[PDB]
């Protein structure tokens, strides 16, 4: 069997989630057979041979379209392509942005299984399972797909494990089919406002999120965050309504806190792309009142308390 | 010129939550439902395009679900959708993001609208899937995670700004009618926490129990658990003890 994976790249660059797949596809398949077969689709793709010849991948098809990076159109049509010439068994998207924009669409004209945001994925005997999360990630649902030749799932990202060294797959190239994309890609945009400290270099964090309520709570945690020797960060609710800067965002959409060794979460629920940007912290404290808050799932640290209060009392302590 | 604006009532679990003798979901009795936050958004959206035009704009918002989500479509008509759309039936109960698309766009057929919005996923199960299906089913263009809409009603183009990972964006010129899936942040929702609902049944949209529910879904649940989940160490006591244990963390990090 085919384990077909769905290679991404943006500004010239792979986006690493790509060898997580491969990891993935390796992991998955029942036999040594069974082939991995990894495609990279941009009008410009062929750059990427050399970082997508890597262990694991036996066939690298590189798929020329009508645009540079990410398309719909064009994606879904070309991996329509690739299934149809591959027969995988499983095709393997990262649950990325791009992904959203396409993935449900692929899977809504053919008979193809198809699951989201999943992070278990295993063989029980020749019955694919996979496992995603349910109610706000309080639950594991586990689904399978009966009858279904074809699966397609997207992956959670951070969570299936590169495979290290170089490969030598047989690299093709292909164009895409040949159907005018209803939409054509403008400027990239930077996220706007100040820019006066870079928090990927930053090692001590105090993060607030939406449990601060009004702006004017904003100010004593950027007091606390001082008299502590900390940089100030947030959750996107906190930057969406204009409070603190977009680039001090944690997270998905963010910035990943990358030298942090200490994150002071408060406030902050702990969805899954807010984790992205700081579920590797050495030593994270979370700050909650709701003991059912996903981040005290991945905190060294736990206090159900008003954070209001253990500012203050914080403050005090540090005078 | 119309506005379609599909919303989901999502649940929310209380503490303590337990699952369903069946082992395929968890017990009703500790839900607590309400609207989508992304629908708040999407909403308000449609909402801003209706009072920037001089020109009629019909919003008009739709869910498939059981009875329950009537209270989430008055709440929208009282923040000013002009209509409001139930669909169900009870075979209708298991279907996937997949399957709601294909119902959605049989209410979509027949109204008719000049774009649909979608949330970017929902804040219960998460599949960020519903809405992409059904631009598939309509064969519409389409474009996820929108924090940035330029349109005018009756343009035949818009501009959109996607938000990808990493602080960027990216505009993108679409074609419409489109489906939007839009994302948390685009605007600040104005009502943040007599004219019925209309209600729709699977025949009235030329639908069945075989094109709907659990069995025509992309994937079969095999069972839903709690499962175990990492477990911080919980500092117990006083204000005044959590925080001198903070400190304490602070100063052996440095
Ligand atoms: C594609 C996409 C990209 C995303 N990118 C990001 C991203 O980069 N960064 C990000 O943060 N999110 C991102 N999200 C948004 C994310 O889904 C959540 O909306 C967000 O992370 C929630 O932020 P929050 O934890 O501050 O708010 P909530 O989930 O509302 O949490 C607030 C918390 O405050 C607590 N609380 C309330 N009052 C108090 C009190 N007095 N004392 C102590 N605790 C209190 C509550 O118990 C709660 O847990 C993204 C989502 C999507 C779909
Ligand atoms: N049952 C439903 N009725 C109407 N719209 C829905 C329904 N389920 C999902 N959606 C739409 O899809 C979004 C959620 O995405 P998803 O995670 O794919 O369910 C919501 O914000 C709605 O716009």
């Amino acid at each position: 069997s085919k384990i077909l994976v769905i290679a991404e790249h943006r500004r010239n660059d792979l986006r690493p989630v790509s060898l997580e797949l491969i990891g993935a596809a390796n992991g998955l398949k029942k036999s040594g057979e069974d082939k991995v077969v990894v495609a990279v689709i941009g009008s410009q793709a062929d750059a990427f041979v050399p970082a997508l010849s890597v262990n694991g991948v036996d066939e690298l098809v590189v798929v020329k379209g009508s645009s540079i990076d990410f398309d719909p159109d064009v994606f879904e049509a070309s991996v329509s392509a690739l299934i149809a010439a591959h027969n995988p068994s499983v095709v393997l998207l990262p649950h990325s942005v791009d992904s959203l924009g396409y993935a449900s669409s692929l899977a809504s004209k053919t008979g193809y299984g198809f699951a989201t945001d999943v992070y278990i994925v295993e063989y029980q005997g020749d019955e694919l399972v996979a496992t995603r999360g349910g109610y706000n990630q309080k639950v594991n649902v586990e689904v399978d797909f009966p009858g279904k030749s074809t699966v397609v799932l997207t992956i959670r990202p951070s969570v299936f494990k590169p495979l290290e060294g170089a490969g030598s797959p047989v690299v093709s190239n292909v164009d895409a089919p040949s159907v005018q994309s209803r939409s054509q890609n403008k400027d990239y945009v930077e996220v706007g406002g100040g820019n006066d400290i870079d928090i990927t270099t930053v090692d001590f964090i105090m993060s607030i999120g939406r449990g601060i309520g009004e702006e004017t709570n904003v100010e004593q945690f950027r007091e606390l965050a001082d008299e502590a020797g900390a940089t100030l960060c947030c959750s996107a609710p906190i930057a969406d309504a204009g409070w603190l800067p977009k680039s001090r965002q944690v997270g998905q959409s963010g910035k990943v806190v990358g030298s942090c060794k200490l994150y002071v979460a408060m406030g902050i629920s702990g969805s899954i792309q807010h984790m992205a940007g700081m579920k590797h912290v050495p030593t994270i404290i979370a700050v909650n009142t709701d003991p059912g808050a996903s981040i005290f799932t991945i905190a060294k640290y736990g206090i159900v308390a008003d954070i209001f209060d253990i500012e203050e009392e914080l403050k005090a302590q540090l005078a | 010129m119309k506005i379609l604006v599909a919303v989901k009532q999502t649940a929310a679990l209380e503490e303590d939550f337990e699952i369903r003798e069946d082992g395929m979901d968890v017990d009703e009795d500790f839900m607590m439902y309400d609207l989508n936050e992304w629908d708040d958004f999407s909403l308000e959206e449609a909402m801003k395009i209706k009072e920037s035009s001089d020109t009629d704009v019909e919003v008009v918002v739709v869910s498939v679900g059981p009875d329950r989500v009537d209270e989430s479509l008055r709440k929208c008509l009282a923040k000013g959708a002009d209509r409001a759309v139930r669909v169900w039936d009870d075979a209708a109960e298991g279907s996937d993001a997949i399957v709601v698309g294909r119902i959605l766009t049989e209410v979509i057929k027949k109204e008719a609208p000049d774009m649909v919005f979608a949330g970017v996923q929902s804040s219960d199960q998460a599949y960020a899937s519903t809405g992409i299906s059904v631009a598939s089913y309509l064969n519409w263009p389409h474009a996820a995670v929108v924090a940035d809409l330029q349109y005018k009603p009756g343009d035949n183009k818009a501009v959109i700004r996607r938000e990808l990972e990493g602080g960027m964006l990216q505009e993108v010129e679409i074609n419409c009618p489109a489906v939007l899936t839009i994302q948390l942040g685009i605007n600040k929702p104005r009502y943040a926490s007599t004219k019925p609902i209309e209600e729709v049944s699977l025949a009235d949209i030329g639908l069945s129990a075989n094109d709907v529910g659990a069995a025509q879904s992309m994937s079969r649940v095999r069972r839903m658990y709690i499962p175990e989940k990492g477990r911080a160490t919980m500092i117990e006591g006083t204000i005044s003890e959590q925080a001198a244990k903070i400190i304490q963390i602070i100063n052996e990090f440095k």
